[PDB]
RNA sequence: GACUCGUUCAUACUACAGUGGAUACACCAGAUCCCAUCAGAACUCUGAAGUUAAGCACUGUAAGGCUUGGCUAGUACUGAGGUGGGAGACCGCUCGGGAACACCAGGUGAUGAGUCAG
RNA sequence: GGAGACAUAGCCAGGUGGGGAGUUUGACUGGGGCGGUACAUCUGUUAAAUAUUAACGCAGAUGUCCAAAGACAAGCUCAAAGAGAACAGAAAUCUCUUGUAGACUAAAAGGGGAAAAGCUUGUUUGAUUUCUAUUUUCAGAACAAGUAGAAAACGUGAAAGCGUGGCCUAUCGAUCCUUUAUAUUUGCAAAAUGACGUAAAUUACUUACUACUGUGCAUAUAGAGGUGUCUGAAAAGUUACCACAGGGAUAACUGGCUUGUGGCUGCCAAGCGCUCCUAGCGACGUAGCUUUUUGAUCCUUCGAUGUCGGCUCUUCCUAUCAUUGGGACGCAGAAGUCUCAAAGUGUCGGAUUGUUCACCCGCUAAUAGGGAACGUGAGCUGGGUUUAGACCGUCGUGAGACAGGUUAG
RNA sequence: ACAAUGUGAUUUCUGCCCAGUGCUUUGAAUGUCAACUUGAUGAAAUUCAAUCAAGCGCAGGUAAACGGCGGGAGUAACUAUG
RNA sequence: AUACUGACGUGCAAAUCGUUCAUUUCAAUCACGUUUAGGGGCGAAAGACUAAUCGAAAAGCCUAUUAGCUGGUUAUUUUCGAAAGAUCUCUCAGGAUCGCUGGAGUUGAUUAAUAUAAUUUUACCAGGUAGAGAUAAUGAUUAGAGGACAGGGCCUUGACCUAUUCUCAAACUCCCAAUAGGUAAAAAGGGCGAAAUAACUCAAUUUGUAUUUCACUCAUAUUAAAUAAAAUAACUCCAAGUGGGCCAUUUUUGGUAAGCAGAACUGGCGAUGAGGGAUGCUCCUAACGCUUGGAUAAGGUGCCUAAAUAUUCGCUCAUGAGAUCCCAUAAAAGGUGUUGGUUCAUAUGAACUAGCCCUGAAAAUGGAUGGCGCUAAAGCGGAUUACCGAUACCAAGCCAUAAAAAGAA
RNA sequence: UCUUAACCCACUCGUCUUGAAACACGGACCAAGGAGUCUAGCAAAUGUGCAAGUGUAUAUGAUUCUUUAAACAUUUUACGCAUAAUUAAUGUAAUAUGUCCAUUGUAGAUUUGUGCCCCACUUUGCAUACAAUACCGGUAAGCAAAUGCUUUAUUGAGUACGAG
RNA sequence: CGCGGGGUGGAGCAGCCGGUAGCUCGUCGGGCUCAUAACCCGAAGGUCGUCGGUUCAAAUCCGGCCCCCGCAACCA
């Protein structure tokens, strides 16, 4: 029964009451969707680097104890 | 809309590769008495109380999605392929 | 009323005059890195990978590159909040951004200046300072060669 | 002097003229084979007898176009302000920003990589 | 006596069944309703140069079609115009020249498209299976449509490459249910249904070792069968016999804004007025005023402002019909006609009506026009629209309905 | 005679239509059409067939049953109408 | 129980009374007893009646039925304080969920900063609305001119070609604003180097890619452009109220228009006192503890009514003058009223022009520049000051709230 | 203190409604009574007691007997919820075992030192955020002589020194 | 003035279901008969309301105008 249709009125003013919130801008981002093959090689590289670090850490610690 | 009777296309299962299939039209089966919902519906319907479920009198479409039965030449398997809602459908007899 | 994909694009996705047809190969050869900023600017010839209306002329970081696709993180205002949205665009629609290129040039000149300043052992101020300060100044025009002006009368 | 791969994508276009052919390009000669058609026209293959007549390059033209610049014009238009004006329609003023067509003058390209005869 | 294994009675079952029961009969909505869909959607425009954005805004389109009009490659260039050629002419086919698309792109409209995205031809079926990140709508859920990739198997091309439908923007549908696909995955509740399979053993309830084990039902995963009131009730009429809950969120009554329509006043100067623009006129045109018209409207009032008209009674207005004073005249007088100051004064009897209005007949001196809550219902009247009874016509299968007519209230 | 209706003294009459919607009449020749029953099948559940039911359908009857009861052109020695 | 629509209509009476009128030997009237009972009876049919009860009696109960709807919904101070948009909805008087709000917590913060920002700067883009155009395309569209198939009667008219020419478009576009929009301005980082890792990568284990470890070093000891009561920032939790709004400027669509319907941006009101606008929810000024004083704003200063019958220059007399935005009427058109201008002619004659004033200019209780009044203004147009003028503004006191100092003899 | 005055100001309150001084609705007046409660289950908050447990259930017991209808006690695998997830489901199910050490990053509270104390380096590095790997149940795909397997995908309210 | 149906020969219907427009009466030519009809034989005639659009092809299908008939004006 005979309604009014629309208005954008006050909505912008309401938005400015708490301001328009913006990105948190993280340095790391979850990478599920990113380039297969290249990213699984990156996973192998990363695992490789971790293994390299582990080998270095274990040998150095064992050397220090002796 | 017109499809031929045969198609070389991928078989996924029991044959693992592109091979011939014969192409046919799904006929939409027919209900059997021993279905669980029908068992439930018959029992509820039975006795005093008349009809116990809705009756879908309302209709808007005269058309049907067409779905092909693909029957593998190499192996014993069937595979479905469904395609756009049609009022007009043909098997073979090309232009 | 209706709200399909290209809704309201008659003027916007028109070609510019004298720019009709396919564009040069050497546009496509242009090299892109992850973490580049990149503008999304669309020639209307190639129809696949065409971004939505809002992203035309927008700029954002490349976060992902594919075979002929580029993922670009673009900000969109959704009512009371701006959020980053993953716009996939084509080699055709990417333009290397220029704000970064001013920073790069600025850095290069500053680095040479820093090398010189350190070499001379005297401080400098990098700052792109104010506009408005004017020194005192001289007019050497002959005293009857100056232009004498008055208001303009009517028709 | 010449060519190939290019780049910008008309200063590179279009139109009518004139000027040029060491090497080169091209026009040109042939059809067995590969090939291709109705057609050796094209395309494919094989030639090298002739030629600037064309293609092509360069230049010219009260050329047309494009292209820069002036001039159109601080005109038209326009943001903000005003218990400003005007019966209203509208029009000033204050703070600001500011075109387009026509017209007139200039211009008619530049360039990366490689090669051959200087 | 008569009838008789038929009746009848009981219990099943089909049919008939408004006699009776219980119930349904959307919404938006320039009020209600006939109508339409603005109810799912797609284009341009409205929309005010990112985007956003409404109306029963505008111009529209939609519920498909396509084994090619799909896929890849290759070749080609279209519409048109000029100049030519038997039949052959304005159009038929063929040729040469000119041809930035003026063609065509399944269908709308708008974008894009010339060594193509058009046309011709060749080879084909990727219009394939599996999966993300996403983009659109937007909750940034669903569904639907997309984009960019990935894992497969291939198709095509000389290769680079390209192909996960249609050049792009449209062409569509939950839960439950049914149905067919799919599986070295499962279940049907203390157990079993290949097969006593393969070994040994042989007094027998022997002893090991075995991925593949009845019908039927249930799953799990994947489609399809549909809901257009399209984020999904199985739902026709009717009430002037009616009731209830609300409603000035909404008509009929005043008022109000406006003044299209009506009415009144202008300006002008082509004609008319013998002759003569304007004595009187005045078109084609063009400006105002008003709300005694009818509208448009829905601000005000629905826990009520008594719904028409007449009668009666008073007052105000002037845009003066007559009476008083004048001006002009197409004016001889008599008249008469246009006009101004003027609202002091007057403006009637009937016939016919439900009547404002209208229309006759007659007087008059003339029988002007309006306001006052559409003047005036605790002033009247109750004839009329309009309660409940009734009638006729038409319409409705019907019950009933009718700014159709009538009588009684 | 009982039950059920319509019309409404007298007088004068009561035209057309059984198509529609009703009601009504005949029936294995006959289309459809139920339970039970009967047979076939399978290891059984089951799955299939088969069966002069009525009804409807086909075929009649009926309007003092419900009801209903057209449109155009042309045409006469004046003119007009037809 | 027909009529007087009589009396009566807080009655003699919740239907009486008066007068009139119908009935009176039969389908008559009267009594008593009797029958038929609630979706039932009974009905000479009016849905009539069935104990002041009826389109379903009375009594009691399921029942405190149900109600998206109406009404009402109770001491005080202090603090923060909205929405009337949105999505889906048999949804449009409703609900849910978003938005905005509050509480509570934690994180950040205390280092004049960095994070950060309804802001600009300098870079850097993206545009096709206003504008402008028809000699750029599309759709229009008025004229002639110059040329080599058709009409009229060798000649002429056309069309048609070619260059022009007039006026043009929300849904046309060569070109094209302002406004609005986006990215940018360095330390969890960036430079240039080395070494590592790969099943990614190329012919090629440094051939790259990316990552990791070590290096060397970039402004910030005024901050790689400003400015910032920039942490009053974040973030999590839990919840409310709300979903009918309205008004103004400017842009604006429909509609004859509308205090009309519908949008856009922003500001108000709503939810708001106070001073002005004569009065007035919205206009203007301006947002408010309690007080004292000041000086101002909007606005005034003839009197009502506080301050000037101030100063100063013009213009203005009206037998219905005129007098502060919204705001309560007013135009085309005239004027030998007066005032300035400007073009012409010969201190005169013309012609124009805009200022005031006049005509154009009629309505309804008695009547409204607010009223009285005002004309050497208290009118209209300026200017010059002074004075008056708010809870706004400054200083001071006191109160509470918020934060900060500082403190466990 | 009460009382009139006088100057200036002063519209019926409640109410629904965008909007009431209203020609909107309710209210003649005064007194008393007169409307967000209670139960169930759930959630977050904050307090409190305990913690890989917790509650003591029904009930038993006692030198417990106006108030006692509460209070007190409970001769070592009861039950609820939490200590494990996954899943139609037979089921399966958490660093991987060379190590009583005890997953990888980047910020990040806290600590050593140097050049009272803020400091400026270094130094060590929780919560938490952002990521990352592992690994378990489901599902794919590849394999499959069943102690079912396999790098790779995917998926769960997962898990990576328990919080209830 | 708001809804929906229809325009084809002189007249009235077919085609009007996309290409090739049929039938009757009327009109026209010839017979038959004192004479005239009736009767018999044979033909001619459609421009498909009008302006524009689709499609290989439109009288037909697609719109807008022009006429023609049918509905509609109710609660106010």
């Amino acid at each position: 029964a005979k309604s009014k249709n629309h208005t954008n009125h006050n909505q912008n003013r309401k938005a400015h009451k708490n301001g328009i919130k913006k990105p948190k801008k993280h340095k790391f981002m979850s990478r599920k969707g990113l380039d297969p093959n290249f990213f699984r090689n990156q996973k192998y590289c990363l695992k490789g680097i971790q293994k390299k670090k582990k080998e270095l850490k274990l040998k150095a610690k064992q050397e220090k104890n002796n | 809309v017109n499809v031929p009777k045969t198609r070389k296309t991928y078989c996924s299962n029991k044959c693992k590769k592109h091979t011939m299939h014969k192409v046919s039209q799904y006929k939409k089966g027919k209900e059997r008495l021993s279905s669980l919902g029908r068992r439930r519906y018959d029992m509820k319907q039975k006795g005093f109380g008349g009809q116990t479920k809705p009756v879908f009198k309302k209709k808007a479409k005269t058309t049907k999605k067409i779905v092909l039965k693909l029957e593998c030449t190499k192996c014993k398997k069937k595979r479905f392929q469904t395609m756009k809602r049609c009022k007009t459908f043909e098997m073979g007899a090309d232009k | 009323k209706s709200r399909g994909k290209r809704s309201g694009t008659r003027y916007k996705f028109s070609k510019k005059f004298r720019k009709h047809g396919e564009c040069t190969a050497n546009k496509y050869l242009e090299k892109l890195n992850y973490g580049d900023y990149v503008d999304i600017v669309c020639d209307s010839t190639q129809q696949k990978g065409m971004p939505f209306n809002y992203y035309h002329g927008k700029t954002g970081k490349i976060f992902h590159i594919t075979k002929r696709g580029v993922g670009v993180l673009v900000n969109k205002r959704v009512k009371h909040r701006i959020e980053q949205k993953k716009v996939c665009v084509r080699i055709e629609h990417v333009r290397k951004s220029r704000c970064n290129e001013d920073f790069l040039l600025r850095k290069i000149k500053n680095a040479e200046l820093i090398k010189e300043a350190k070499l001379k052992n005297e401080h400098i101020n990098i700052k792109r300072k104010t506009e408005g300060p004017k020194p005192a100044a001289m007019i050497k025009v002959p005293p009857s060669k100056i232009i004498t002006i008055e208001p303009l009368p009517f028709y």
